[PDB]
């Protein structure tokens, strides 16, 4: 029963941000998986010529606190289910900004980059 | 008036110490939000609190930089732990303008917290340098990290009423501190890594 995930997925497609307790929640549910070993800011791959779904993230180079979280809140529902793609992080000053004015302080953004540091 | 100093009997060591310990946890689990005056009020209070157990703890001297950590009594070992809640405390506070202040201050408190468990020898570790930046370029380390701190955390929850209510030897409660000083290690390696990040970002800006 991880129906608390859906309710966060849902709302996140909406482009509601979630709270600081979710945000926070969120990443020690990622870090502990991190340590061991269905359609949609982000966009649609198909495959070519002879599984999983893919998804391609932002738009082309350039992220937004609800996109990133997301993307987190996907891989934790999902895992192998969806593979995330990009070209070429959490250390932007544009995002740290963004987390900045969407939250009282900047713990969204401790979290997220201190989660990263686990890919 | 010197007459009604005398007479006033403020706070002492283990009521200072054990308040701003209260009050950092409290706000650790806040249901209110982070910077709210309910939670900022606390924040304010705690690190007053600290402040003044910080400087008994200097004039009384307890821990000096050459003394090996079985020198130091079971009840003064919690003491070590004043400049870690320190910086966790700082870093609670909101108020952006003031922001790469707090961080400063700190990554301070921080330092000094691992530098005094570093002489100590209270656990094998790289002390982080003096002064941002501390350069690190190495996941592992977090993964390792993550689940010593998940294990340390668990032990402690195992121990911890049987101290706090008196019903464990001085071998289990010196084991029961020693753990504290662990754990509290790690989160202040932690933060300073976080901290640095977060320096990095506000500087360039």
């Amino acid at each position: 029963f991880t129906k608390e995930l859906d309710q966060w997925i849902e709302q996140l497609n909406e482009c509601k941000q979630l709270s600081e307790s979710q945000v926070k929640s969120l990443c020690e549910k990622a870090k502990e998986i991190l340590t061991k070993e269905c359609g949609d800011g982000q966009f649609h791959d198909l495959m070519e010529l002879f599984d999983t779904n893919y998804l391609f993230m932002g738009d082309y180079v350039d992220y937004s606190v609800e996109t990133v979280t997301l993307l987190v809140a996907l891989k934790v529902r999902y895992r192998e289910r969806i593979t995330i793609l990009r070209g070429n992080i959490t250390q932007v000053y544009g995002f740290y900004d963004e987390c900045l004015r969407k939250y009282g302080n900047a713990n969204v953004w401790k979290y997220f980059t201190d989660l990263f540091d686990y890919l | 008036s010197m007459a009604a100093e005398d007479e006033l009997q403020l706070p002492r060591l283990p009521e200072l110490f054990e308040t701003g310990r209260q009050l950092l946890d409290e706000v650790e689990v806040a249901t209110e939000p982070a910077g709210s005056r309910i939670v900022q009020e606390k924040v304010f209070k705690g690190l007053d609190l600290l402040e003044k157990a910080a400087e008994m703890l200097s004039q009384l001297d307890l821990f000096s930089r050459n003394e090996d950590l079985e020198e130091i009594a079971s009840t003064d070992l919690k003491y070590l732990l004043v400049p870690a809640f320190q910086g966790a405390l700082t870093m609670k506070q909101v108020n952006p303008s003031k922001r790469l202040d707090h961080l400063q201050r700190a990554r301070e408190h921080f330092i000094n917290y691992l530098t005094q468990c570093h002489c100590y020898h209270v656990a094998e570790f790289e002390l982080p340098s003096m002064a941002y930046p501390s350069l690190v370029a190495q996941r592992q380390a977090k993964i390792q990290r993550y689940k010593q701190k998940k294990e340390l955390e668990h032990r402690l929850s195992a121990m911890k009423s049987a101290v706090e209510s008196g019903q464990a030897d001085d071998e289990r409660v010196r084991e029961y501190y020693l753990l504290h000083l662990q754990r509290w290690i790690d989160i202040s390696l932690e933060e300073i890594e976080s901290i640095d990040q977060e320096i990095k970002i506000l500087r360039e800006r």
